[PDB]
């Protein structure tokens, strides 16, 4: 059920999940600081993003690899953070930015602007 | 102390923005200081101005969590549902667990 | 307004009685709120925010205790929950004898004496400010016990 | 850290940024509070599987790891108030089924997850108050039915939406009291049954919640600090073991005839601001009472069966109503404190206050009450304090009151009656109206007796001149005055022939302070007929028209000296400069005028003279009339200012010689006698000088007369124009 | 010899932190043996037999108590321990801040005292007979906690030397005499 | 009374000589008696004055026949010669009577 992590495009796996990938998400991390949401996808395909993520952002969810790419592009210097992916395989609670209903979290790599 | 004012001799008047206001009284000096949580025997009641640390009032009581309910009740009594009791009326007095 | 000679005496006892006493006068100016007569008792401070009359019970303080309160700055408390007389009348309802003020950092609360002769108080109110007030808040600060005694 | 023989764990205030390691795996109280945690990682308690309470009260967490916490089944008490949680952490705390209370109070939780609070079947204690949430929420609680105590009183909940408590069964505690609540429907608090405490104080409420109905076990209500105005009756319909309510500083307008009905249990009822209330309220079925406080109404009546029932009554606070009888209080023998201030009562009945042991302290401020039985005190217990100020009393009883403490009678101006100090043996503060009826009480015998209007000097206990000094001092003074005078008048006016105008100054002169000499007998007649017994005659001479007497007497004499001496410098100018005999004598009759209009000017005022026994306005009165006070000092000072430059611009103009040295001789003694009067007139008024009042008396005793008995000595034996006329007398008589 | 005010005050201590007061009254006499100024505190009654040095050990109070203690009768005791000074020291070395002694059975108690003024006494110590005995020793027996208390100008020159703004005339009545005779 | 004034307030004061004199004292009032025996926690000093029951100095000791020799000690020690002790140095310290 482990979720591997890796302008850029942030490529999240779910090697250990079964099924219904329910409410992924991505978030970034100050250093010392909470967990933001930049972007929630639905199982639907329905996506929310953050006020300061709209437009710059994307995201892109493949269930035939299981596979979840955030695409960032125009990268300001306010983008360098530690990014995760997370994901809720039991559902039953309403999508969003939240950091507290998702399951499993990734390991996150740090992305500075370059 | 994490107080705002804290005077050498009157103690820490003003406390921080989310801490409880305790007087501790030594001897013949009492002064006061801010706690994150109420000590034992006592309710912290939260106000915008200034959260206060009062002492509990019902008997028998170690540790309440207001004025007229008690968490946990002293060795001799079971709480029933806020109260202490030496004899609770309907449940197991002990259950080993000083609960009823 | 007369100068009240306030007498501190620190006693340390013996095994047999024959109690030891040492003795630090100083002089305080009398208040018009309250009387003009004499006062003795054990030494008790108070913080200026301890006597509120919003707690409906705080405790149980034996009676004839010679009250200490030492005023802060006034900005500091915009919003005092009782005056300097409300404050002294609550601590003579507690069972005081004398309420000592060191206001030595409020001078106002002097003028707010003087002008509260609308109601006299049934006990004694005085002031202290100065190098007595220094004094008195160091031995309330350093001794454990202390008798106060005021004469006229 | 500093590990504990107990196994309690203490780490608070390391500073430590990770769980500590290098513990013992038995504890079962792990304290992390004060230091800086910002995030668990996973599996950070796996070194404690025996823990039963942890305390991460002070931390800036900010993020749990979902199984960060997985593992402690042994958990019973987790806190992680001042924290910075955004949010109910649902994910986080799952599994946890032995956990029985939850600290959230201190968080910035802003929205609460849907399934959040998921197996917490021991749950009994939850802490969300100073959180900012809008909503309650419902759902959340809806899966703990064994909680027992609930806190969310400084979030911003709007209002409460129907059945948001039902699955919360076995409530005890529910603490909403500082939200921003603007209205509760009908079933927001349902099934919430052996409910026992409920806070709402600072709410934005509007009207009275009807929800109460749904609480058969309540207790303790607080509603205090609401905006509520309407209580209507069976507002209490649904709480048979009501015991407390808190409705203080809410502004009312009504509450109901029948609010409080039935209520077994009650011990205490304060009532503020009720203006639209003027019925007593049904109290029937409440007779356990301890405290009753009805303050602002329109109440004008007590029904007489009140101590038939709530015998454990104490205080009775009823007064700013309008209450013009009183019952009978037989009865309520644990009734301690009566407050009957500020109404309108007419008389005191003899058994009003009848029996009614223990009853301490009886406030009847300020109440138009013209009579009181002579035995209206015989038959009560112990009273320590006894206030009537304020009552228009002109008769007071004594027997029952030698237990007294303080009395205070300030108000009743119209007791003249005077005191007795042998029935008020144990009182101690004494506030008589009148500060002659303490003399007998020596105001500052078996004990010390505080008086609250100072008997002082200038209220002579028993000699009003005071000393044999000043006694012979003033009598001789008198003696002098008036016996000169008088055979000055004689001497002048045996006459009738020549009339010149500074001889017509010199008798307008000594005519005026004739009626000051007068005024002195006066006074020492009274002091001779008063011997060591003044204070009884003090009232009488204070109330009476004798003190209006001397006070005109004294003023007139002192403004007609002062107009004729600027008058006759005005005419020795005159005549140095170069007939107007005619205009002298109109200029004569028009400040004989203007002085007897200035000393009837206190008969126009009230209570001017009344300041001392003197009689005299400005010298022992300094705040009463201080304008006229002001203004009378600035024309004597005026008129002396007038004439002593006119008489230095004759002086310098000029090189009969009588009447000049006579001007001089007067001008002169008048100036000095007259500047200590007007000095010590003004000295009670300067804070920074203190003057004895035995002094100050003196010295106006000692300055005010004294031109009546100097002048004329001076005009007798200061001029051959005596030895003239007094042969012409001789001739005239032989 | 000041007539010294005696009023017990007693305190009902009343729930929360009211107390309420009562104050009753009495006049005893200051003793010449000892000072007289103004003090009050706990009053603490004091059998004559238990003030007495030739005791081992005894028990010992809180600094501040105010000893009432009735004489005996004047031969129930032909050899004293100490005499009345000599317990009335010995009250105020055992923590004493007064002491106020009874002696309507014991007037030489008074003389005793009086004579004593050789040997001041730095705490006031008053002694009451008479009714006021009686009542105190009554309200020591009836009540539990009482607090007793006790409690105790050159204008004449400014009055005598008014005489010389009156007698400055006698100047007058000589120059009168100047011209005249 | 075995006394020879009592007193109504003071109380008995000249004790007969074969009865130990004790001071009583409670609250404010305190007054005097005559007892045959010593009452717990105190010993008969008998002298020639007055017969005294004086107030024992010995720790830890009920009865005791002097000042330093305490006859009956409390349950938690035990007399060695004449004196309490938690552990006596010898002998067993319970010894069925709570003596050693």
């Amino acid at each position: 059920v482990q979720l591997v992590e890796s302008s850029l495009r942030l490529s999240c796996a779910a090697s250990g999940y079964t099924y219904s990938p329910y409410c992924m998400g991505w978030f970034r991390q100050a250093p010392g600081k909470a967990r933001e949401g930049v972007a929630t996808v639905d199982l639907d395909g329905s996506t929310i993003y953050a006020d300061s993520v709209k437009g710059r952002f994307t995201i892109s969810q493949d269930n035939a690899k299981n596979t979840l790419y955030l695409q960032m592009n125009s990268l300001k210097p306010e983008d360098t953070a530690m990014y995760y992916c997370a994901s809720r395989t039991r559902a039953g609670v309403t999508c969003g930015l939240n950091w507290a209903i998702f399951s499993y979290w990734g390991q996150g790599t740090q992305v500075t602007v370059s | 102390k994490g107080c705002l004012s804290c005077s050498k001799d009157n103690g820490c008047s003003r406390c921080q923005q989310k801490l409880f206001f305790f007087l501790r009284r030594e001897g013949m000096r009492q002064y006061g200081e801010c706690l994150h949580s109420c000590p034992s025997g006592y309710y912290g009641h939260r106000a915008p101005d200034m959260n206060r640390c009062a002492r509990c009032r019902i008997e028998n009581c170690d540790s309440c969590f207001s004025k007229d309910f008690c968490t946990k009740c002293k060795v001799g009594f079971y709480l029933h549902r806020g109260r202490c009791f030496d004899e609770c009326p309907g449940f197991a007095p002990l259950d080993e667990t000083m609960e009823c | 307004k007369e100068t009240a000679f306030v007498e501190v005496v620190l006693f340390e006892s013996s095994p047999s009685g024959d109690y030891t006493t040492y003795t630090t006068g100083l002089t305080g100016r009398f208040s018009r709120a309250g009387a003009t007569l004499s006062a003795e008792g054990e030494i008790v401070q108070m913080h200026p925010l301890g006597l509120c009359n919003n707690n409906d019970e705080e405790d149980l303080y034996e009676y004839g205790w010679v009250g200490v309160v030492k005023l802060e700055q006034p900005e500091l408390d915009p919003k005092p929950c009782l005056t300097v007389l409300g404050k002294a009348k609550r601590a003579v309802q507690r069972g005081a004898t004398a309420v000592i003020f060191d206001v030595s950092e409020n001078p106002e609360a002097i003028d707010q004496l003087n002008q509260g002769s609308e109601d006299p108080l049934k006990r004694p109110v005085v002031y202290v400010k100065g190098a007595d007030a220094i004094k008195l808040m160091n031995i309330v600060n350093k001794q454990k016990v202390a008798r106060a005694r005021i004469q006229h | 850290c500093s590990c504990d023989g107990d196994r309690r764990v203490d780490c608070s205030g390391k500073g430590l940024t990770a769980v500590p390691e290098g513990l013992s795996a038995f504890t079962q109280a792990l304290d992390i509070s004060m230091n800086n945690i910002t995030q668990l990682p996973e599996d950070a308690f796996k070194n404690f599987p025996f823990l039963e309470e942890l305390q991460l009260a002070g931390n800036d967490l900010s993020f749990i790891h979902p199984k960060a916490l997985s593992g402690l089944k042994e958990l019973k008490v987790l806190t992680l108030q001042n924290n910075q949680l955004k949010t109910v952490p649902s994910e986080a705390i799952r599994g946890l089924s032995a956990l029985q209370s939850l600290r959230l109070d201190a968080n910035h939780i802003t929205s609460v997850p849907e399934d959040s609070f998921e197996g917490l079947v021991q749950l009994r204690h939850l802490w969300l108050d100073d959180n900012s949430l809008t909503e309650v929420p419902v759902h959340p609680l809806s899966n703990l039915p064994t909680l027992q105590a609930l806190t969310l009183a400084l979030n911003k909940i709007s209002s409460i939406p129907d059945f948001a408590f039902t699955n919360l069964s076995s409530l005890v505690v529910l603490h909403l009291h500082n939200n921003k609540i603007r209205s509760l429907s009908q079933h927001c608090f349902d099934g919430l049954d052996n409910l026992e405490t409920l806070d709402l104080n600072y709410n934005n409420l509007g009207e009275f919640p009807q929800a109460i109905k749904a609480l058969p076990s309540l207790k303790e209500l607080g509603f205090h600090s609401n905006s509520i105005s309407v209580i209507p009756d069976g507002a209490f319909d649904g709480n048979p073991l009501l015991r407390t309510i808190h409705l203080y500083d809410n502004p009312l307008s009504f509450v109901g005839n029948s609010a409080f009905h039935n209520l077994s249990d009650l011990h205490s009822l304060v009532i503020r601001g009720a203006s639209m209330v003027q019925q007593f309220p049904n109290l029937t079925g409440t007779v356990h009472l301890e405290s009753l406080t009805l303050t602002g109404t329109k109440i004008s009546s007590i029904p007489n069966n009140l101590c038939q029932e709530q015998k454990m009554l104490r205080t009775l606070d009823l007064s700013y109503n309008n209450i013009r009888d009183l019952p009978s209080f037989n009865g309520c023998h644990a009734l301690e404190e009566i407050s009957l201030q500020r109404n309108q009562i007419y008389q005191i009945k003899e058994g009003t206050f009848q029996g009614l042991i223990s009853l301490r302290i009886l406030d009847l401020s300020r109440n138009l009450i013209h009579e009181i039985h002579s035995r209206a005190f015989a038959t009560l217990g112990p009273i320590t304090n006894l206030d009537v100020s304020f009552n228009e009393l002109t008769s007071f009883p004594t027997e029952g009151l030698n237990g007294l403490n303080q009395l205070k009678l300030v108000g009743n101006f119209k007791l003249k009656e005077a005191l007795a100090a042998k029935d008020f043996v144990n009182l101690r503060s004494l506030s008589v109206p009148y500060a002659y009826q303490c003399c007998a009480f020596w105001g500052c015998s078996q004990i010390i007796i505080h008086c609250t209007p100072s008997t002082g000097a200038f209220k002579p206990c028993e000699y009003l001149l005071g000393s044999w000094m000043i006694r012979l001092t003033v009598w001789f003074i008198f003696l002098v005055a008036l016996f000169f005078n008088l055979l000055v008048i004689l001497t002048t006016f045996a006459s009738c022939t020549s009339l010149p105008s500074s001889k017509l100054f010199i008798g307008l002169i000594s005519v005026s302070n004739l009626f000051m000499g007068i005024y002195t007998g006066i006074l020492t007649f009274l002091d001779a007929v008063s011997w060591g017994r003044f204070a009884e005659f003090g009232i009488w001479w204070e109330t009476g028209s004798g003190c209006k007497v001397a006070g005109f007497l004294a003023v007139f004499s002192s403004e007609s000296a002062i107009f004729l001496l600027m008058l006759a410098t005005v005419e020795r100018s005159l005549s140095a400069k170069d007939n107007h005999l005619k205009q002298f004598r109109v200029a004569a009759l028009l400040a004989f005028l203007g002085a007897t209009v200035a000393g009837c000017f206190p008969l126009f005022h009230r209570g001017e003279y009344s300041a001392s026994p003197l009689c005299l306005p400005f010298p022992t009165g300094e705040t009463p009339s201080l304008g006229f006070t002001v203004t009378l000092v600035l024309l004597n000072s005026l008129a002396f200012l007038l004439m002593a430059v006119i008489y230095t611009k004759l002086y310098c103009n000029l090189e009969q010689s009588s009447m000049i040295k006579h001007v001089a001789w007067l001008i002169f003694t008048n100036c000095i006698f007259f500047c200590p009067v007007a000095f010590f007139s003004f000295a009670p008024l300067i804070t920074a000088i203190s003057i004895s009042p035995e002094i100050m008396k003196s010295v106006t005793l000692i300055f005010f007369p004294l031109p009546a008995c100097l002048n004329p000595v001076l005009y007798v034996f200061f001029n051959p124009k005596f030895k003239e006329d007094w042969k012409l007398l001789k001739r005239r008589v032989t």
